[PDB]
C-alpha cells in the first residue's frame, strides 16, 4: 500500500 | 544489445551530455489555478487541474496526478525522482511546487504525493520521498532526445531552488535512492535495476546510470 511504483 | 532506451544512452553519453551543456535555460510557465495539498487530498475519486486526471481513490496512500501521454512519447524506463521534506511540511512544500507540477510546460506527466492522513508518521513516504516523480524516454522509439533531458534536469533543479528559497527543512532520503551533495531534497533510482531496500551495492550501481550521471555531472 505504501509502494511508488510506476503503475 | 537488445536496443533499449538505456543502451541509447550508453552510446550516445557524451553527445548528450554536451548537447545538453549548451543549451539556453528552460522556462516553465507556472501554474496558479491549482489545489493546495488539502484541496489535493479532495480529490477522491476523480478531479482535474491543468489537464492532470488526479485521485485520492484509496488503494495505496497516495493521491495520484496523471497528464495524457502524447502518442509521439516512448515508454516507461524506469526512470524516476522522490522529494524528500521535512514530515512536519509536505503541505507547505506542495504548495510550493505546485506551480511547476501542474506546469503546462513540465516535462512531468505522472507523479503521486503522499495523503499523510493515510501513512504513519514514521513511514518510508512519511519521513521521506513523499513526492515521485516518473520520467519516460520522450521520442517515439523510446529513446531520451538531449532537449528533453535539458528540460527534465532543468525542471529538478527548479524543484530544489523552489524548496530551499523557501527554506523548506530537509527530509530523510530513502536508502533505495542516490542523489549528490547539492541535491537537498531529490534523490533518484531506476525501478527497472534497483529496489526498494537499500544498500551501498544498489546505490552503487545506481551512481553509474547513464541517466542519473547525465541529470547531475
Amino acid at each position: 500500500g505504501e509502494a511508488t511504483v510506476y503503475a | 544489445e537488445i536496443p533499449s532506451t538505456n543502451k541509447h544512452l550508453k552510446n550516445n553519453f557524451n553527445s548528450l551530455h554536451n548537447q545538453m551543456r549548451k543549451m539556453p535555460v528552460s522556462h516553465f510557465k507556472e501554474a496558479l489555478d491549482v489545489p493546495d495539498y488539502s484541496g489535493m487530498r479532495q480529490s477522491g475519486f476523480f478531479a482535474m487541474s491543468q489537464g492532470f486526471q488526479l485521485n485520492n481513490h484509496g488503494y495505496d496512500v497516495f493521491i495520484h496526478a496523471r497528464r495524457e501521454s502524447p502518442q509521439s512519447q516512448g515508454k516507461f524506463a524506469g526512470d524516476k525522482f522522490h522529494i524528500s521534506v521535512l514530515r512536519d511540511m509536505v503541505p507547505q512544500a506542495f504548495q510550493a511546487l505546485s506551480g511547476l507540477l501542474f506546469s503546462e510546460d513540465s516535462p512531468v506527466d505522472k507523479w503521486a504525493v503522499t495523503d499523510m492522513e493515510k501513512v504513519v508518521q514514521q513511514a518510508r513516504v512519511s519521513l521521506g520521498a513523499q513526492f515521485t516523480l516518473y520520467i519516460k524516454p520522450d521520442q517515439e522509439n523510446s529513446q531520451y532526445s538531449a532537449s528533453f533531458l535539458h528540460k527534465t534536469r532543468q525542471f529538478i533543479e527548479c524543484l530544489e531552488s523552489r524548496l530551499s528559497e523557501n527554506g523548506v527543512i530537509s527530509g530523510q532520503c530513502p536508502e533505495s535512492d542516490v542523489h549528490p551533495e547539492n541535491w537537498k531534497y531529490l534523490s533518484y533510482r531506476n525501478e527497472l535495476r534497483s529496489g526498494r531496500d537499500g544498500g551501498e551495492m544498489q546505490r552503487q550501481a545506481l551512481r553509474e546510470e547513464p541517466f542519473y550521471r547525465l541529470m547531475t555531472e
